[PDB]
RNA sequence: AACGAGACUCUGGCAUGCUAACUAGUUACGCGACCCCCGAGCGGUCGGCGUCCCCCAACUUCUUAGAGGGACAAGUGGCGUUCAGCCACCCGAGAUUGAGCAAUAACAGGUCUGUGAUGCCCUUAGAUGUCGGGGCUGCACGCGCGCUACACUGACUGGCUCAGCGUGUGCCUACCCUACGCCGGCAGGCGCGGGUAACCCGUUGAACCCCAUUCGUGAUGGGGAUCGGGGAUUGCAAUUAUU
């Protein structure tokens, strides 16, 4: 009668899938405490959902996370989007509905793209210039 | 606590200070007159650089048990500045990576696994996790 | 008559030439076409390459 | 406490803005309190959307400039962090209020356009005020620390300080009042 | 702290006493920085004291290493002059041995008038560089007559 | 006797490949042969990019030619004769089919 | 009425709905094994770490790729002769993704040095149809596309941790990408396997970035031109220095 759920988050081709289940605390990512994901200048970014929702909601679930793709910063947003997109689907499935409407509005009013992925991806270079829109120098005379 | 529980730099410093506290782990003769890779421009400052390098090598074997010398030289590769031409990615030194893995087999921490490559012995993993707990208890982690 | 009628032509531009026009100078080796850069635009369709990028 | 947010340490809710013209165009209180000056933030997609952007993030974005800094943003956040930490020592006051002061007292409230060298005087919109003040006091710092032993955090800090109390010892103020005198002449 | 003499005159050149000893002795020709670190390492000297903080006996320990490297176990692939063309020795020419060894090498080349000797004579580029748009020292010329 | 046997299909036009695959699936399931469904290997794309101009004159336009290759697999557990029979039937268009001895 | 515009074709963005996968996986436990107490406990049990080994377990969220779905200025409020349409806002993955294709009439535009496409003229055995050597690289000077820099928002030395598009044994032709062991400071050498490729290189341990050490406003350890000496690989051959 297992009670678990799985949801992902993307940001610029950097996917992070979080799996949340019945438990007590214990939010990990690739096997490390989230205190220790490398670019620690950004730590408050990936503490945002728990620091915003309070550790009373993060009390009955254990949420592991597997990340792969993208760059260093583009994975901080993958993680930061995946775990909060999870605590809102473990509630919506195994709790009442009207309790998850609290989570979703504490969340979406502070910062969107904790539930809605950025649709931005790199544009493709063209002949004539070094990148997508620039062009090489033009020497008239 | 395991190794993934603790900050991966002070763990390295502890492991180096421990490796250079046994008298074992013979170092090569040329330890003080070597550039350490094709792309560097100077010899390492830390007179004990072989101990640190062996420590990090063992840790890296712990996290990915099938390395072999051809990736220790990739794990250690860097960026070469070709004078007046653009830089390019360049590998480590094969010879020191080889002599590091050989020096670890003398401590019975490493052994040549099935297929080909290297992994830590059961007795190596204990030697690691012990100082992992030592670190977690010193810094209170 | 002659024993000097060739000297090694086993690499570089002397080795290879287009399978159509017999020219050198700007042939496509990719995928084993071995075809002059102008001659390929000519049959780029019968091979199956279609421009849609 | 959990209804209230900090840049790790500094409080927002004790701030004040005294220029009623700029109250729409500096974001610091309330729904604009964020933990870090780093958000993805598709701000530059419409016209006035740039006004919603938290003022400390705008101060960061305008700092990575002159070529060999384009893109390097984590360095910019670690610069701003240090600058505020120095400001709290040199004054003993809240760093955010000093920033708000140094922005307010650097926007040239009158500029001269070009018609034909013949100029004319015109007044600047409230958004251009802050857009110019930011540029000026980030150029002052980058300029004061180009071949000196001082560090960019030190110079940015003393720039914000010497500007928050218009002192003629800061690049921003000098350039602002000098851009206003040229307008004053060809009024 | 440590207010005794700093500047020292190691052979024929004035080694400034202020800089770190590694970057201090590099003011000798023929002695770059990669060679200097090896010399200091084989000399056991600390590498956190300036040139002013060394007494008169360590400096001889360093000199004799710079002069006789082969014997203090500095391998034969560090020395700047190898299988020396006239006599087969291996060594570091140091201060004016460098000037004279360049002088002798250019004389050796010009003597049999090799294609490099003539290029050194005419004052041109000796390796294979194009010369149509480079070097470019002289003065502008005009089309007028 | 009963053997594992894998048929691999390759082409460049997708509709012929898909219709061939579905018909083989039909003919296999009419005999109840326990067919493992079609696995779609990643499509391959060959790119060739050349100057447009015969000589060297003009502004510097380029062509971008590309050809696509589709590849899928189906797996059967059965004797050889029925599969080599039904394979031998029902292929009219230009599509490549290769069937091997065993793949499990 | 016809062409061009538009429509169109490819691509990017959304599906926890469908189809279905030892050449992709995940979760579970059947597992078992290693390790630490790291927490209840004691060390097992409760748990924690696993690109450790399995399953003839369950499934398709992540991966792959097919069929359909979705967006229409459709809804709401203003401005519009109440038309054609514009502006803001709501719900939303999205209210303007990026390319390919392109008309009539022309130009003394470029190309005879892409062509066994080609008219006329020329040369045709003392050749303008082959081998050895040299040149296209020659340097008083004028210009064009660029690369690396003038440093502290930095250089050096360690440490830590992240991708995506791709190509790969050659049909004459004769060569491919490389794992793992060993030898050498380094370039490199020997040995012995995989790959005709979602199967092997490969979980592609990429750089900037990130963290910690030395230097200190000095053409300095910034910068790395020019030049001396030595050691390898490619090849029939390296001098005017291939790398
Ligand atoms: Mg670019
Ligand atoms: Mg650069
Ligand atoms: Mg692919
Ligand atoms: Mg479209
Ligand atoms: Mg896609
Ligand atoms: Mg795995
Ligand atoms: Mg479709
Ligand atoms: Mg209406
Ligand atoms: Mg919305
Ligand atoms: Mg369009
Ligand atoms: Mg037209
Ligand atoms: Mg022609
Ligand atoms: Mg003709
Ligand atoms: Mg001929
Ligand atoms: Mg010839
Ligand atoms: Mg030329
Ligand atoms: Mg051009
Ligand atoms: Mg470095
Ligand atoms: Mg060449």
């Amino acid at each position: 009668p297992l009670q678990s759920v799985q949801v992902f988050g993307r940001k610029k081709t950097a996917t992070a899938v979080a799996h949340c289940k019945r438990g007590n605390g214990l939010i990990k990512v690739n096997g490390r405490p989230l205190e220790m994901i490398e670019p620690r200048t950004l730590q408050y970014k990936l503490l945002e959902p728990v620091l915003l929702l309070g550790k009373e909601r993060f009390a009955g679930v254990d949420i592991r996370v597997r990340v792969k793709g993208g760059g260093h910063v583009a994975q901080i947003y993958a993680i930061r989007q995946s775990i909060s997109k999870a605590l809102v689907a473990y509630y919506q499935k195994y709790v009442d509905e009207a309790s998850k409407k609290e989570i979703k509005d504490i969340l979406i009013q502070y910062d969107r793209t904790l539930l809605v992925a950025d649709p931005r991806r790199c544009e493709s270079k063209k002949f004539g210039g070094p990148g997508a829109r620039a062009r090489y120098q033009k020497s008239y005379r | 606590v395991t190794v993934k529980d603790v900050n991966q730099q002070e763990f390295v410093r502890a492991l180096a200070a421990f490796l250079k506290k046994s008298g074992k782990l013979k170092v090569p003769e040329w330890v003080d007159t070597v550039k350490l890779a094709k792309h560097k421009e100077l010899a390492p400052y830390d007179e004990n650089w072989f101990y640190t390098r062996a420590a990090s090598t063992a840790r890296h074997l712990y996290l990915r048990g099938g390395a072999g010398v051809g990736s220790m030289t990739k794990i250690y590769g860097g960026r070469q500045r070709n004078g007046v031409m653009p830089s390019h990615f360049s590998r480590g030194s094969k010879s020191v990576a080889r002599r590091v893995l050989q020096a670890l087999e003398g401590l019975k921490m490493v052994e040549k696994d099935q297929d080909w490559g290297r992994k830590l012995t059961p007795q190596g993993q204990r030697d690691l996790d012990r100082i992992a707990g030592q670190v977690a208890a010193a810094k209170k982690k | 008559q002659q024993l000097y009628w060739s000297h090694p032509r086993k690499f570089g531009q002397g080795s290879r030439s287009c399978r159509v026009c017999s020219n050198r100078h700007g042939l496509i080796r990719k995928y084993g076409l071995n075809m002059c850069r102008q001659c390929f635009r000519q049959y780029a369709k019968d091979i199956g390459f279609i421009k849609l990028d | 406490t959990p209804d209230i947010k900090l840049f790790g340490k500094w409080s927002t809710d004790d701030v004040q803005i005294n220029d009623i013209s700029l109250q729409d165009y500096i974001a610091v209180k309330e729904k604009y309190a964020k933990y870090l000056p780093h958000s993805a933030g598709r701000y530059a997609a419409k016209r006035f959307r740039k006004a919603q952007c938290p003022i400390v993030e705008r101060l960061t974005n305008s700092m990575m400039m002159h070529g060999r800094n384009n893109g390097k943003k984590l360095m910019t956040v670690r610069i701003v962090k240090h600058a505020f930490e120095i400001i709290h020592l040199l004054t003993g006051e809240n760093p955010l209020q000093v920033l708000v002061n140094a922005i307010i007292n650097s926007g040239p409230r009158e500029d001269s356009t070009r018609i034909g060298v013949r100029r004319q005087a015109v007044d600047v919109s409230p958004l251009r005020r802050v857009n110019q003040a930011i540029w000026l006091l980030c150029t002052g710092a980058r300029e004061a620390a180009f071949r000196n032993i001082k560090t960019i955090a030190e110079c940015l800090a003393d720039e914000l300080i010497n500007a928050a109390k218009g002192s003629s010892n800061s690049y921003a103020i000098k350039k602002k009042d000098e851009l206003e005198r040229v307008a004053k002449s060809n009024r | 702290p440590e207010k005794f003499q700093h500047i020292l005159r190691v052979l024929n050149t004035n080694i400034d006493g202020r800089r770190k000893i590694a970057f201090a002795i590099t003011a000798i020709k023929g002695v770059g920085r990669r060679y200097a670190h090896v010399v200091l390492r084989k000399a056991d000297i600390d590498l956190t004291k300036r040139a002013g903080e060394l007494t008169e006996d360590e400096v001889e320990r360093v000199i004799t290493i710079m002069q006789n490297p082969r014997q203090y176990k500095i391998p034969d692939w560090f020395l700047n002059r190898q299988k020396d063309v006239k006599d087969g020795k291996y060594s570091q020419v140091l201060a004016n041995g460098l000037d004279n060894k360049l002088r002798e090498d250019l004389e050796r080349l010009k003597k049999i008038r090799a294609h490099r000797g003539l290029r050194h004579f005419w004052g041109l580029r000796v390796r294979g560089q194009h010369t149509k748009t480079t070097g470019r020292r002289g003065r502008t010329v005009g089309v007028s007559k | 006797a009963i053997h594992r046997i894998r048929i691999t299909l390759t082409s460049r036009n997708v509709k012929s490949l898909e219709k061939v695959c579905a018909d083989l699936i039909r003919g296999a399931k009419e005999k109840n042969l326990k067919v493992k469904g079609p696995v779609r290997m990643p499509t391959k794309t060959l790119r060739i990019t050349t100057r447009k101009t015969p000589c060297g004159e003009g502004s510097k336009t380029w062509d971008r030619f590309q050809m696509r290759i589709h590849k899928r697999l189906i797996d059967l557990h059965s004797p050889s004769e029925i599969v080599k029979q039904i394979t031998s039937i029902s292929i009219e268009p230009g599509v490549e089919v290769e069937v091997t001895i065993a793949d499990a």
